[PDB]
């Protein structure tokens, strides 16, 4: 299986992830690691696309002690609204993004959690998959 | 192994790490998806076996060399995709051969000098994709064919200036569209686009629109995409910004995600000949009143903004408007009353996902919209529809309120007046299906979606609301937790041909209700069908396509008649691969196709 | 295994120039724009290769043959520490190059018949940068 | 399969071997690893852990995609990491932390378009950062990017079109910083961007508008400015107008190679008044204008590769303070004239090589008045006719080089006679006539002579010869002269030598007699016809420091037994041992004499 990378490490806080796309790994990092996540945080991302992303969606499922908690879906790129400069890139293009995502602020209650993140396009093709662990 | 995506004509070989074309692949192959394989060198020999290719995708195959005469024997090649290859050199005649090569993708191939592209056989090109390269001048080489060029994509490159000399290169083209998205354009020599040959231009993410407009002086464009992105650096549009616009003509402008510094009616001074305006996610809390410079607008898009009352758009400004989109409003949108009253010619209105919630809907809230054909109120907070709630919409043709809870007092008939209405989507509206007069008025409706609502006792009776929409062709009743459908429930439905009962809990006897129908698309996937009694087996055989997938189907002798039927009619059966036995344990998981029983 | 493939540098009429790489490690892409008996001065070429040696210093050796007899040998420097003649001088080992521009040749009425030319690019430590076994046919 | 031990247990070369991992062969003690052209898609903490003492690591073109966290944690002495030519997808934040003093990082042609891609964590000790041939368009560094010790910053062949004051302010923490912009098409520079005194040197090679550049560099102090162009670069034309911006700045050294001067007047150099070095190489010059006044304080002028007809056309009057003058590689017959450099009283270096010079009564009038000249280079020229006392008028000369320029000297003339301070003379392939005993008369104090490629009567150096007239020599090169023998008492009278090169002749063991009176030299006898080394003169070899007997048909019968035990005993003292092998007998042919 793919290696477990460290998205970040401030103090006792740290966020680990590993790619659950069997075809490839990818590179991800967050810039400030804090309990109090500011809004409009900055990320870094490095990957080669295996699908066109004119339409691109994010699914997030959050887990605690193997049972589940919150599920949502948000669109990143839509035909009538590319939110990001990288929208509408083609399958086969390499990407490096270093910039903001538009997250509202939120805390994270203390506790060890596993988050499962999935980026996919309109045909439900996998663009990227992270099995992530947040450690308090 | 590759995948036969279509009989002898299309195959997929992606991510297989192949170093050569398989002997498996036949002469008759016309579409080959060959991404993520390993072809360092490409030659006359590489694709000779496959003489009839029409579409060849070599994305990300690590190609370094494309040698001479590679495609000599490939007369019908239409599209070649070379995206993502570290190309070192392409021979002069490397792409000659095809009689009508119309699309070449050279995206992210490392090109910084356009002289690198072999011109020999490009005179039939309709689209050339050069995005994410290391390019800094759109100036094409001399004797580079451009006559049939209709799309020319230059995204995410290093183009900072466009000159008259540069654009003159493209003079042979007709109706050409160019994409400059993600190039930081610092200047354009004025008049570079005077040529009438330019249909559409995109300058996405550009940090100085004044510069752009001044450059496009005296030009005629179908559309101009000047939208920005989240990640793009912060600017602020002004009335001043658009001064250059009234020395040019564009039918369609997009200004997505921008911030207007001091929005006045004066801001739109030069929008007088614009026909479509898109202000999506422009941080608007309203529009100014009395514009006068959107007098000839036909299409306005105000999606993803922050309005509080609908009247704040000041519709007075755009009398000639045909289509109005206010989808995805970011806070409770109060529709008000008589707010769109002035928009006498409106035909499309999308209010979906805009956190709207209304009380005595919708005659007042849709006052005077005599000619509306499409209304979308889906994904909203609850709506109370009165009797004859669209009486002020007699020409409505498609109404969509999916995922918007409807509150209707039995026995009101909310849609009575809508006699020209053919498509109605009430999915997940939590409709009270008791009200036999819910769907009154809709004798001539053609397409009804009642997905994810619910019927008393989990059952559709002899008597029921569908007896008011008799002329239907498409009926969707999926996810209604139906346990049963009475034998006569759908007598009275004269012309059905698409029936979706999937994702309920129906059993085989429920197929009785279908006996009087012929040649439908019948979807019964994900139900609780086990044994299909033989006497009502001809009900299935009377149809065109059947889906019985994801059912706990029975594979004992008690279901023998159904199993011989299924094998006999395999061709008529959709989603066959996922149609498998539950009983007995030995055959659990076995596809019905493969069941071998003796009785 | 197999030797590198013979590519066509050009083909005008009955004239044609073929070459094959004699660097065992790798091929390279080359082409001349106008193919004529009368070679104009300052002709334009096209070249594609990955460098395996630093070329701050770079020298060209040319040996010409005909009827398998030796008719001329010379050496010319392409890049020197005190004179980079080309924009690509001083590139590092490992860099990919694409050059499409002039070299500073002079005239040369190519005489009738057939010619075997051996061209060798090398740096100050005599490390191979590129090697062509070329054939000229009229 | 196998790497190469380039130096004992410390340096190895593993290039082009397609390795997917570090070999177990490679030892703990490795400090320099050249690992180019191998296959390391991913790089990790485990990749280089066996090799804990690396100082220099070259991973060029290894198809690296990923450089994962803590890769170099255990590599405290890493000085240089070379990543050129790898398709990098992502580098972890701590991927280069570990080394205590990482001084050089090469990220050339690695696909970088956003400088945020480079992990800053452990870069504060960087002395050089190489970012050429990437997809970059702004030299603006990220905030909190260390620049204090940055001394070289290479931005070649990128897509930089504008440089702003904001951009350059990023680099304010640097001191004596040098930047290379060669091959970027610079369309504008915000004026004053380089007012900061921290900038030592800038290169703007191939740039198509020097007016724009100079205007940008207004009010700046630079050591040097490289504004040369190339063959392939598009055609411009320099004017007096072009350089107007130059006299609102200060630069010691300017290069304008390969440019074309539209209307060269003395007015063209109005703003060169504080320039100390000017290079006009291959500038299509047929001469220089007379009476410039604006190269009054020049010390170094380079006019190489131009097209002069007569030397006087350079109008030397213009540059009295000149020290070094280079006119190498002239593209047509250069006539030296007479008294042409007479005004250049302080000249110290003069290079006239490869300029197709055919002097004939040389060189007192050609070199009139050049009293302080120390270095003269007339190599690779057509024949010179050297006067008796050829160089009276250049007396304080120190190094004279005429290699490959046929000297015509009518015996018994002494052309070098006055050159009392000459310490290095190169007459290689000059086609001398060594028969003249007086050819080197007056060179009693010379310390280094090169007579490579000349001939001798009978291919033999007798008791009496021209070398007992240069009695002091330390370095003597007599290689590739076709010597069959040297007389026993031929080098007596030279009692100083410490470097003797007799290689590439047909000398034999009995020629070693001539060395008996000497001690501790570097003795190179490679590529001769030595077979048996007689034992009585074996101590002549043992008296020396380093010996090279490689490429000799050395004898490996019992008749050479004494020499074979000597050679094994003294292996350490023997240079090029690997290529020193037997000729006889057939059984041992090719065997290393070890
Ligand atoms: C009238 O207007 C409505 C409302 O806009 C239109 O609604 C559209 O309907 C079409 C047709 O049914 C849908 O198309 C299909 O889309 C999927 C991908 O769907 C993904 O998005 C879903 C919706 O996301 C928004 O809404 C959800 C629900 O509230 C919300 O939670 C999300 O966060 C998101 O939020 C919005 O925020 C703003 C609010 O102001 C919006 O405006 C903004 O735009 C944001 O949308 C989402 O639910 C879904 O996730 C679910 O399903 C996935 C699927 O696996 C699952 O993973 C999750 O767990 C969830 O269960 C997705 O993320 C696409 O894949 C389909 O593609 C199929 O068909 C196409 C062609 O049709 C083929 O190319 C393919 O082969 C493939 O088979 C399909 O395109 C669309 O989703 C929907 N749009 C919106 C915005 O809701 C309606 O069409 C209009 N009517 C008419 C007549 O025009
Ligand atoms: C005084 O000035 C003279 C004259 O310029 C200086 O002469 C220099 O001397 C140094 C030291 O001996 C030489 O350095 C070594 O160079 C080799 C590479 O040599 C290559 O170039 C050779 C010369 O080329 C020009 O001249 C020849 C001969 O006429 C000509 O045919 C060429 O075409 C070329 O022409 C010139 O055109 C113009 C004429 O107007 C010139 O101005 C212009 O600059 C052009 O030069 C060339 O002969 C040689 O080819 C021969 O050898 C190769 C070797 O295999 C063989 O393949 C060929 O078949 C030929 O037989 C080469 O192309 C370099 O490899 C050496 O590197 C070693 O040493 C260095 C450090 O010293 C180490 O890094 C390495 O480990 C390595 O072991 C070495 O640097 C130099 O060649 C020469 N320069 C010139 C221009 O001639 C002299 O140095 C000055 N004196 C003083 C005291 O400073
Ligand atoms: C190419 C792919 C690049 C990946 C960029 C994805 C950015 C989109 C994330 C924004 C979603 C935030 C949101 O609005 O959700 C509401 C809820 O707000 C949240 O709680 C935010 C959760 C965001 C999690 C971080 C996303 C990282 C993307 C990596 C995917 C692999
Ligand atoms: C409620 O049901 C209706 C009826 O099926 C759904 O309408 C369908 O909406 C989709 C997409 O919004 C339309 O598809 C589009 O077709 C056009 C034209 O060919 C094409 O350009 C687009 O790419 C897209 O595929 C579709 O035509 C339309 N169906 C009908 C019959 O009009 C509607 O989406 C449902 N609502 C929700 C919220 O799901
Ligand atoms: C004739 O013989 C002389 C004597 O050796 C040769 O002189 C040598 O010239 C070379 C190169 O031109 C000098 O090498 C240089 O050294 C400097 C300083 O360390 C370094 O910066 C350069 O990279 C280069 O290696 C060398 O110093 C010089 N030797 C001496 C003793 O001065 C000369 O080149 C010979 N002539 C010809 C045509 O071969």
């Amino acid at each position: 299986a793919w290696p477990t990378h460290t998205a970040c490490r401030n103090g006792n806080l740290q966020v680990l992830y590993q790619s659950c796309d069997p075809l490839q790994d990818f590179g991800f990092s967050v810039d400030q690691c804090a309990r109090q996540l500011k809004p409009n945080i900055n990320i870094r991302f490095g990957m080669v696309l295996r699908e066109d992303i004119e339409q691109l969606f994010l699914d997030v499922a959050l887990f605690s002690k193997g049972l589940s908690i919150l599920n949502f879906s948000y669109p990143v790129c839509e035909v009538d609204l590319p939110k990001f400069s990288f929208c509408g890139r083609r399958k086969g293009e390499q990407i490096y993004y270093a910039g903001p995502i538009n997250n509202p602020g939120f805390e994270i209650p203390e506790g060890d959690y596993q988050v499962l993140l999935e980026l996919y396009n309109q045909d439900h093709a996998t663009v990227a998959c992270a099995n992530a662990t947040v450690l308090y | 192994k590759c995948t036969e995506k279509e009989g002898n004509r299309t195959y997929n070989c992606e991510n297989l790490g192949l170093r050569e074309i398989p002997d498996t692949l036949p002469n008759t192959t016309e579409v080959l998806e060959f991404s993520f394989n390993f072809l360092p060198t490409i030659q006359n020999t590489t694709f000779s076996r496959l003489i009839n290719l029409i579409f060849l995708d070599l994305t990300r195959c690590q190609i370094n060399w494309v040698h001479e005469d590679t495609f000599q024997s490939h007369h019908q090649l239409n599209t070649i995709v070379l995206t993502g290859n570290p190309l070192i050199f392409m021979a002069e005649t490397s792409l000659t051969g095809p009689k009508f090569l119309k699309h070449l993708f050279l995206t992210q191939t490392g090109i910084s000098n356009l002289e690198f592209i072999p011109v020999h056989n490009l005179e039939n090109l309709e689209s050339l994709h050069l995005g994410s390269n290391h390019i800094s001048s759109i100036n094409l080489p001399e004797n580079f064919p451009t006559q049939n060029l209709k799309v020319l994509d230059f995204q995410n490159n290093a183009i900072h200036y466009i000159s008259r000399k540069d654009t003159n290169s493209l003079e042979q083209a007709t109706n050409l569209s160019l994409n400059f998205n993600g190039n930081d354009i610092k200047g354009i020599e004025p008049g570079a686009f005077i040529s009438k040959i330019f249909q559409s231009l995109k300058f996405g993410g550009s940090l100085n629109l004044f510069i752009i407009f001044k450059g496009l002086q005296n030009s005629t464009l179908q559309s101009l995409w000047l939208g920005t992105f989240e990640d793009t650096d912060d600017q602020y549009l002004t009335s001043a910004t658009f001064e250059g616009l009234c020395d040019m003509s564009v039918e369609s402008i997009n200004l997505q995600k921008h911030r207007f510094s001091d929005l006045s009616s004066s801001t739109f001074r030069c929008f007088t000949r614009v026909q479509e305006l898109d202000l999506t996610a422009a941080h608007l809390n309203g529009l100014p009143s009395g514009i006068e410079g959107m007098n000839s607008l036909k299409k306005l898009v105000l999606n993803a903004n922050s309005f509080d009352q609908l009247c704040q758009i000041n519709a007075a400004s755009f009398p000639s408007l045909r289509d109005l989109y206010i989808k995805g409003n970011m806070r409770k949108l109060d529709l008000g009353t008589r707010c769109l009253e002035k928009l006498e010619n409106l035909q499309k209105l999308d209010l979906s996902h805009s956190d709207i919630e209304a009380s005595d809907c919708c005659n007042l809230q849709l006052k005077n919209l005599r000619h509306l054909q499409y209304l979308n109120l889906s994904y909203n907070e609850p709506l109370g529809l009165e009797d004859q709630a669209f009486k002020e919409c007699p020409q409505l043709e498609l109404l969509d309120v999916a995922f918007t809870h409807l509150h209707v007092k039995a026995p009101h008939s909310p849609f009575q007046n809508l006699h020209l209405l053919r498509v109605l989507n009430l999915s997940h509206c939590l409709l009270d299906t008791s009200n036999q007069h819910l769907l009154a008025g809709l004798q001539d409706l053609r397409h009804l979606n009642l997905q994810g609502n619910s019927f008393q006792d989990g059952s559709i009776s002899k008597t029921n609301l569908l007896q008011m929409v008799g002329s239907l062709e498409i009926l969707i009743l999926s996810s209604c937790n139906l346990l049963s459908i009475d034998q006569q429930a759908f007598h009275g439905l004269r012309n059905v041909n698409h029936l979706d009962l999937s994702h309920n809990s129906l059993t085989g006897d429920s197929m009785d209700a279908l006996s009087h129908l012929k040649g439908l698309y019948l979807n019964m996937a994900s139900n609780n069908i086990r044994i299909i009694p033989p006497h009502l087996l001809p009900a299935l055989s009377q149809q065109s396509i059947i889906n019985l997938s994801h059912n706990p189907l029975d594979c004992t002798c008690s279901n023998i008649h159904f199993i011989t039927w299924y094998k006999e009619n395999l061709h008529k059966l959709e989603d066959s691969e996922e149609t498998t036995c539950a009983n007995p344990p030995s055959l659990r998981g076995v596809k019905l196709s493969d069941v071998k029983l003796h009785c």
